[PDB]
């Protein structure tokens, strides 16, 4: 009566936004010190589980 | 057939301007910039559907 | 006794708002990366259900 279950699972590591979408609400939040640049604009090549 | 009207839908032109329906009627936005949304009048409003 | 409704459904497409009805709210918010231009500036041509 102890089963076993299986599942699968899919995740994207290197997909880019589409164009339509992509900003930052509630104006620019995650901002470096200031003269160094963002690391946020430059496409992804990360996932974090 | 008798009221000659057609109820419109939750909808909007930008997907980031309309996810804020799937929060609830009162934080929803109803226009930012040249985009719009409209959210619905049909029967099926509270429904879980 | 499982009867069936229906339901005739408005979403429009391309409409623009008014002169008066166009703003952002709780200033720019919905900001691209500096450097690119709006794509919420331009005229919508799109729908999402």
């Amino acid at each position: 009566l102890v089963g076993a279950m299986d599942l699968t699972f899919v995740l994207p590591l290197g997909l880019f936004n589409p164009v339509m979408e992509r900003f930052a609400a509630h104006a620019g939040d995650l901002v470096p010190a200031p003269g160094h640049p963002d690391p946020r604009a430059f496409p992804p090549r990360q996932l974090f589980f | 057939g008798l009221f000659q009207e057609a109820y419109p839908l939750t909808c909007a032109s930008d997907p980031a301007l309309l996810r804020s329906a799937r929060n609830g009627e009162a934080h929803a936005r109803e226009t930012h910039f040249a985009q719009y949304l409209v959210y619905d009048a049909s029967p099926l409003k509270g429904l879980a559907l």
